[PDB]
């Protein structure tokens, strides 16, 4: 991907960060307060927080919706976007298993190389994790 | 920091926050099997009087009790495992981690909760 | 008992601290090859072909700027390095890292080195 | 194994940190003045540092003298001692060779799968390779 | 194989130094106040000369600055230009090592001791050894 | 100074200048390696309980720290000391004993540490 | 000059008197061979995504021009060119370069005109 | 001008230059011990009897202070060339030429000096 | 074996040992004068000293120049001789090589064995590995 | 002094005291042989213009009066013996050098008495 | 390897002959006067001395009696004694069954080498050697 | 190593160089008066120059004459001589042809190089090529 964009204009205007939070000013800011209890991953060493929330029909084990929250790169906002897309529509099976490369060939040729690019990788694994525990099958999950 | 993948990539405070362990490339098998055996070597000092690694073949010298050796058959389900303790048991992967095809539980167990059981008395 | 041999014993703070790279003794360096070997291959403007590796065999694929091969070579005169312009250069492990016994130090430099200059032109 | 003796033995009462400072405790404590400019390693996740100062005759390239501060446990005291006994009137490279089970057999029986017990490979490692970089050469730091 | 570029326009880049330097040409010019004291090649049969000064940390082992005259063809020039930059930032084994057909191909094709277009595999060898010598061992440098 | 010689001869000196440690060239080595763990060893029988010397291979049966067992490497590199410490080493010729190919420490002195550190706790 | 006779000899001449050079057989025409193969190559109109010349045995993958493959012929008339737009010809020594004894005329102005062509439209 | 570089080129002025001893591989080193050999030959009437050069084997043949004739050893490093007094010392690649793993001793310049210590006394 | 020649007479009593030194007898005589920190050798029994004083260039590790003492056997003032003649212009590594057939040859009717009438082998390894020391390189001298 | 395993030990004075004629094995008597030629082959004007040791086959040249060589024996009664004279025989052991059961016989005195009567005439 | 003792314990102090011997010191004693002559090997590097006297039956080869003198090192005073009670009643040369060997391993363990302490290896070979010259053998001597 | 003179005494004086030039110095001699067109050769910086004028009898291409010029080393006089002995009276390819051994063996000790001294195989090869180009074979020589 040449662009992403990269840059990510216009009205932004400095990445997703500014555009998502909000809430401003307000002198009571932080994250609050519900929470759908799926995979959240994030260093503030990075900084970068990954929040990919699935929602899962049980019944034929189909990804209903899959969601995303995007920080740090304006880069990592087109690569969540068409994973999401991907994933719904999709089984259980493709929900899993989760790469890695999908993540570096958005972006350009894949480096084989990536620290803290992205989190959406561990995101979302966190929340298939989350999903199969409450189901009750933890030996599916080791 | 940057290169290669995929232990060495991470920041270092994802590690309790789920990750893949990988294979890496394949060779895996041989050094997760030696970090168990480190573990089967000693905090007995009454017990284990040799471990031997003889590059390929393994050896597992253990003292009056039944003793089993296990090393790495060539690929044909490569994991044997030789006791007169509760006979036989063959190894597959099913989740990136060898499973007992007749206990359906990871080698690893076995070997910490046997080695310890004697440990304790 | 801890966690858990042996690169898994440090503090996680040894990036910054002196150890040990990876020695082989002939496990690490296929893997950590394998990894290395994938990255060189991709990110050129240039058509790159896909890697091919047949077992016991390797074949490093490069643009037509030049391509070599990397291989072992059996005992004395280990892993050479046939490069089609400048033959064959030998490596014996001398520091935890391949050393050319007709050069200087450190075969990872070469590899490096030859890869960008042709991703760049 | 046996007892070294291990933690907070003997007369001190408790180790060798709390004997020695000057001043206790006193949670404002500092470490002044000189200084070799010799290996420095500390985990404070592990509660340990450990700093060797080495006195290296460049001559022959042994180790003149060795001596050691333990920060950690009373136990520690002992590795530290029995090593730059042994390291004294012997090569550079004679000095190191120290890792996990052999940290473990000094500080009684070993279970090898040890996580931090002690600092003392990182130590000495820095150390000789940092008269090796003052000598002018740093191709045996590489 | 792809441009430079350096496709000998207008007449700005070849060769760099000469065409800065006022005066020119002027057949009694002689380079100064700068010298060499390190790497120097050159083959007048073509009229390419090349001269590299590196600058070493002796403790650290990193190259902090290397500096490529080039008095050859303009194409020459942006080999000498990627392989500097390249070993900078980068350690001393970086700087070792070094054919011979990494520049060949950065001009364009791989062939080995390009007659009078690359001395700059030459050039780099020969400062490294000249810093061997500085480094206070001859044991390596045979 | 006459016979038996090059050892074995001395014209009322043994030396008086240090002399470079020779090759002659692949059983001496083997010889001075076993001679070291034994010699460390002796008077004491807490440090290692037995030891068995077949021809090829030297077996140290100690339950009391873990074992580390030391057998020839194939050609090339020769000479392999499996030591649970940080896995086996592998082992190169450099200045007429064997280096390692890790940071350059000879095996003779890591004998000299492994063992006494025994006799201690 | 001193060494080594007469091709890293010169006394700034014999590249203006008629004197034989090249030859090792093996190696030397090989690498000449290659030199000219690369340096004709540039400009190509259209890339080429590899030549890799792996063990005495090359393929060149060249989706613009020629698809000729370079290998050895076993003993009789040693070497092997195909070019696939005059067919297959083998080549023996008479000039101190390999030459047709189809034709009269080397491997190496085979290159010269489908290559060069290639640069041309 | 043009061809084959460095050697063979006319500006005569990178000949005085550092550059490797060795480029390709172990036929270069090969071909300097030989010209040792054919320089040795003369201002002997006596001390050598002939210089034979036969498949695998090398012999100079010196009956003036007796003699060895060496051979290929196999792999770990090859050939000895180490002369009675120190005895037998086996030889790898160091850097560009063959350097006993012990000292800066290279095989080619022992046999030189035996035959010009015959001239002397 | 040929002939040096040496006379070995007369009011020596034995050999070349009287001219060097000087004060003679006196039975109170020392060694002396100059010295440049190299090695020095002498076997009680065989009657023989030798002391080599190397001149060494350390911008190429060139034996400079090399001049010697000999006392004792008459082969020995030859052995001395022809290896200092030798090793002059030529690096560290050459006189090693030199020292080492000199001995063998000039004792004559090889024995293969060691001698003490020629001290060289010892008096060389001394002077290499004291040039080491001095170089600032003692790793790899061990 | 200390070292080593047996009557090396040097308290300078165990050059005048009785000591076993080997200590490691049979090789001891064959170096001996060796050496005894090579101080013999010096002094000969045309008595010896050869000595080439192969493998296993030694040959001593006399030109003037004939020769024979000297080799090992298959297994049974192991080192062949040659002479014109007295016929072949072969040998056995008695000291570990080899035996005198017909009648008093050593390679080592043979070979040396017949090549000093060549120095002395 | 067990306690003799060593140092002053049973009553010694020192030794085994000091405690008979008287005179003291005097550093003008000797051994004096009529001797067996047999095996006798003075270290004075190591400073200790064995002499082992051997008597012989003649006719049958066997060892009537034969003891020891032990000066040096404790420990050895145990070699000594065990090997000397061993070998009466057995064939001599046969019964002394040392290379080196055994002699290691009555010490305390053996060090896999010789000692420089044990001298009874040198003194038991002299002895039997010195009892075939006198038994007029010189087939099996050589 | 032999003497036809190689110094070619006397009142010659130096050397071939001034036998032939005659005049001195003059430093505007030129070669004169006729030429065949036959092979030449000069290395400046040798200090040599060869010319060999052949006459062929067209059959089989046997030399009928060679007359030679030689200037340089008394030494390299013999090559020239020699040479033109052997390819009279039969076939040039048959008695020419040898490069490095020729001029090797007969310099003296062989160098193993043909570079400079002598010409002669350069100047040999000029000749007799450019005879194959008249005569109209140049399938086999080139």
């Amino acid at each position: 991907g040449s662009h992403m964009s990269s840059i990510t204009k216009r009205l932004y205007h400095p990445k997703v960060i500014e555009h998502y939070t909000h809430p401003r000013n307000v002198g009571s800011l932080d994250k609050k307060l519900p929470n759908v209890g799926t995979g959240l991953v994030g260093a503030p060493a990075c900084g970068d927080v990954m929040r990919l929330q699935i929602k899962v029909n049980d019944s034929t084990g189909v990804i209903e919706d899959v969601k995303f929250k995007t920080f740090g790169c304006g880069s990592a906002i087109a690569s969540s976007s068409y994973m999401t897309e991907l994933v719904q529509g999709m089984t259980l099976d493709d929900a899993a298993k989760i790469k890695n490369t999908e993540i570096a060939k958005e972006l350009s040729l894949p480096p084989v190389k990536l620290h803290c690019s992205m989190l959406a990788e561990d995101a979302i694994k966190a929340a298939i994790k989350d999903y199969k525990s409450k189901r009750n099958t933890p030996t599916m999950l080791s | 920091v940057e290169s290669s993948t995929d232990g060495q990539v991470v920041p270092q405070e994802v590690l309790n926050l789920p990750l893949e362990k990988a294979h890496e490339e394949a060779d895996d098998y041989l050094d997760h099997l030696l970090d168990s055996l480190e573990e089967l070597s000693e905090a007995h000092p009454d017990c284990i009087p040799d471990v031997e690694l003889s590059h390929g073949v393994m050896t597992l010298e253990i003292p009056a009790f039944g003793t089993y050796v296990i090393n790495k058959q060539p690929p044909n389900k490569q994991i044997w495992l030789a006791s007169p303790l509760s006979g036989p048991n063959r190894f597959d992967l099913l989740n990136g981690e060898w499973v007992s095809l007749r206990n359906g539980t990871k080698l690893t167990d076995i070997l910490t909760e046997e080695v310890e059981k004697a440990i304790s008395k």
